[PDB]
């Protein structure tokens, strides 16, 4: 019918323009020129550091990545950070400058954006859903399939809807993450006596749907955001019912937004929730 | 006899001086060309004459950076020195919205929107806030409110209609002369070069928003919204916006409506834009086994066989601001002839009025003019059974005192039947 | 009602409790 | 009949928490244990 | 027998209306001995 057309896979290319940089802009390449198996000789992407990662602080991995071993579970000042890679062909370390390189593609700049770690930042992320349920009881319906409901938190940099959490601290598992990001993004303060138990009967079955490449406005060719995404669920609908949802932190409005496969949300989190869709066998 | 002193109402809210009318109409400007930024006052106010119509309409020629406070004082003079300084505040802003070009509605569907537009604009002695030229939604609003102003006598609830000076018929005509204008005749069919667009004459006042600029559309919205959210919080009442049709502007300021609080009710059925809304609407949160076959890309297909996009980018951008706007499924109450029935759309307006921000006695005081009892008694159950005693114990005497002054006995026997003693009633006023 | 209610309920684990 | 459905004891443990505010669990639990023993014959309550 | 709140309390009309119904039908037709706690606060004043 059409002839060939829209590619076979369309891969990610980044904004011309770096996020929170003031105006600074990437070497603009086209999608067909992304992937590192292909050679793509023009190529001259531009070395940028923010101010706020160039000041050191706790959560920032140092300039000189010489002695770090990237793929492997690392011990930095005796706190454990998980720096492995979900690609199959694993990371490669550059022999020039000691810096590592980005398996999934170029993204027009080298060096350390606005994240803090070399290589694999590990993000964790919570989708904690409901069944979207009417007055009466009734389970909504669209497509055949019954329709989901999520916790959703406005960002405060960019002012887009996105899936709460965050970046996953030294010496500290993703269960803690997404608990402490689910809490300090979407509630805020943190919870009543039974309440918090009740919470706590939410968090204590949760399913790690995916494990992918995030779709990040500030990657770079050295350091890049994987995401593990957790899942919990609320099949009765007791627990998620006495959620007091209030913005708080990095976040400006929380709310539950319905799930479907027309949102325009931050990041590849459209994926995230392809994925607990499709786990589920829910609409999308 | 023109008039030479006017009741202008104090910042304070209590009580009126009476003013000069030179004196209190110089604060409002007009912009004689598009490069002028500062503007000379207005000599365009007084009030037309149109034919067939016996009473005369204000208006009142201000520029885009006027204050709307101003003009908001300009319109409770008007009303004050017409019906008298107690006359019926309103406890409801009725902004009309949609197609600016003319469209034909279905009888059925044009008699409910009439039936229940006339109802609640008479219980609730509504501010109508139209466009106010004479094409499609704006001169269909002034159809309904013209059988108001022949079947009514004593108060006639204002039509206001907000305009863009730069298209208007007949402005350099308005212009022209010593201010004010009393009973000034308007030619709506006389060709005023290059404007082709009339003022509908069923409108009661009129406000025409000048910025110099000739035959361009879309400078009245932010000023219309601004004076809309001032009479809110001036009359302690909530707005609500009603979107009958409409074109892709009209989601816009749906968008707008339902970013900034104000409830909106969705004519479904009268298609284009409203139709989209619905269809969005439904979508989203209505329960029905006839809208689960109701999915996105239907709702992409009917975006694109009606407004006909030129870009796909344009069309991704007008679905994902019609999926933003019916979000909240509070905020957005469509009316549909299948689904509510033929004199239920003052009982959606009232929906929307519940819906809305505000204190539930205003909110009981709103049920009981509408005279939905069932309401009011669901109202108080629920606020009974949630602790909220205090509230209902605080707001009882003056529900009550509205109840016997609105003759509504039900009400009066509701009232006093949740231990509200009769002889500790107190008077709104202070002697 | 009862029907509908039976209708509808006709149709790597990890604890995130130490947060 | 089907609206009583969704009651569990969970919900019954936490409406005696929120209206009672036992100041220790264990006296949550026995006021829990004796409402459950109070209504444990069908004749014996009817609830209007 | 009745037995209930020492303290104050205030019950909706409707739900009211019901109890002094039934309790007056069953009081004279059966000739029943009320029994309370006699004073003048909560069920008791109630039931007064
Ligand atoms: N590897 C990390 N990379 C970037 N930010 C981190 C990292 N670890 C912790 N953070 C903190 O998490 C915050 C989240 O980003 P933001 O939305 O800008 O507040 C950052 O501003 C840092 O304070
Ligand atoms: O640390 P913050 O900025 O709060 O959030 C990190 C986000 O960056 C994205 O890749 C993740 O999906 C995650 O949602
Ligand atoms: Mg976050
Ligand atoms: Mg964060």
């Amino acid at each position: 019918v059409h002839g060939h057309t829209a590619e076979a896979a369309e891969w990610y290319v980044p904004p011309e323009e770096y996020p929170k940089s003031g105006g600074v802009k990437r070497y603009l390449i086209d999608a067909s020129m992304v992937p590192l198996s292909i050679m793509c000789p023009s190529y001259d992407p531009v070395e940028y550091t923010h101010p706020s990662v160039a000041a050191q602080p706790v959560w920032a991995d140092p300039a000189d990545p010489r002695k770090i071993k990237f793929n492997v579970k690392d011990e930095v000042n005796g706190k454990v950070v998980d720096r492995t890679s979900c690609h199959p062909s694993g990371i490669s370390i550059d022999s020039n400058t000691g810096r590592p390189i980005n398996p999934w593609g170029r993204t027009g700049m080298t060096g350390r954006g606005l994240l803090g770690k070399w290589g694999v930042n590990q993000a964790a992320d919570t989708v904690v859903t409901r069944w979207k349920r009417s007055p009466d009881g009734s389970i909504l319906e669209r497509d055949g399939k019954k329709v989901l409901e999520f916790v959703a938190i406005q960002r405060q940099d960019n002012k887009m809807w996105a899936i709460p959490g965050g970046f996953v601290d030294n010496g500290e598992d993703v269960a803690l993450t997404s608990g402490r990001e689910f809490m300090e993004e979407a509630l805020g303060m943190g919870m009543s006596a039974e309440s918090k138990d009740s919470l706590a009967a939410l968090f204590s079955s949760g399913t790690i749907v995916a494990r992918i490449y995030c779709e990040d406005p500030r990657n770079t060719d050295n350091a890049w955001v994987e995401t593990t995404c957790v899942n919990f669920h609320d099949e009765s609908g007791r627990h998620a019912a006495r959620l007091k949802l209030q913005g708080g932190d990095d976040a400006e409005h929380a709310r539950w937004m319905m799930v479907h496969g027309g949102l325009n949300l931050f990041a590849s989190h459209r994926t995230l929730l392809q994925h607990v869709t499709s786990a589920l066998n829910a609409y999308f | 006899v023109a008039a030479k002193t006017l009741l202008i109402e104090n910042e304070d809210g209590k009580g009126s001086t009476r003013m000069e009318v030179q004196d209190f109409m110089k604060r409002f400007h007009m912009h004689a060309s598009e490069d002028d930024k500062t503007g000379s006052p207005s000599t365009a106010w007084g009030t037309l004459r149109f034919p067939t119509k016996e009473a005369t309409a204000p208006y009142l020629r201000l520029s885009v950076n006027d204050d709307p406070e101003d003009a908001l004082l300009f319109v409770k003079a008007m009303l004050a020195q017409k019906y008298g300084e107690t006359y019926d505040r309103p406890s409801l802003i009725l902004s009309v919205t949609g197609g600016a070009r003319n469209f034909t509605l279905p009888p059925r569907l044009e008699t409910a929107i009439a039936k229940g537009l006339r109802l609640a604009a008479q219980r609730t002695n509504a501010w109508v806030v139209t466009g106010g030229t004479n094409t499609g939604v704006m001169k269909l609003t002034g159809q309904i409110m013209e059988a108001l102003s022949k079947t009514q006598s004593h108060f006639i609830p204002p039509t206001i209609g907000i305009a863009t000076y730069g298209v208007i018929i007949g402005g350099d005509d308005m212009t022209r002369g010593e201010p004010p204008k009393i009973g000034l005749e308007y030619e709506m069919h006389k060709k005023d070069p290059p404007k082709t667009t009339p003022l509908d004459d069923n409108h009661n006042l009129f406000l025409l928003v000048d910025d110099g600029s000739t035959n361009k559309f879309g400078k009245e919205i932010k000023f219309r919204a601004a004076f809309e959210n001032a009479a809110g919080q001036a009359f302690a009442a909530p707005v609500v916006t009603i979107v009958v049709q409409g074109g892709p502007g009209t989601l816009g300021t749906a968008l707008q409506a339902v970013r900034q609080g104000t409830p909106i009710v969705v004519v479904d059925g009268s298609g284009l834009a409203a139709d989209v809304l619905a269809y969005a609407y439904n979508f989203m949160h209505n329960p029905l086994t006839r809208f689960k076959s109701y999915t996105i890309d239907d709702l992409r297909q009917k975006v694109a066989q009606t407004f006909n996009p030129k870009s796909s980018q344009q069309l991704t951008n007008l679905l994902d601001s019609a999926l933003e706007c019916v979000q909240d499924p509070n905020l957005v109450v469509v009316y549909s002839l299948q689904e509510s029935g033929i004199d239920e759309f003052d009982d959606c307006i009232l929906k929307a009025i519940f819906s809305s921000q505000g204190k539930l006695g205003n909110k009981l005081k709103q049920a009981m003019y509408f005279d939905q009892l069932d309401v009011a008694k669901r109202a108080l159950s629920e606020a009974s059974k949630n602790g909220q005693h205090n509230e209902i114990a605080a707001c009882i005497n003056d529900n009550l005192m509205a109840a016997m002054m609105h003759n509504k006995p039900h009400f009066v026997e509701l009232y006093l039947g949740f231990d509200a003693k009769i002889y500790e009633l107190k008077p709104s006023e202070e002697v | 009602i009862s029907f509908r209610f039976s209708l509808d309920q006709q149709a790597n684990r990890l604890n995130s409790a130490v947060a």
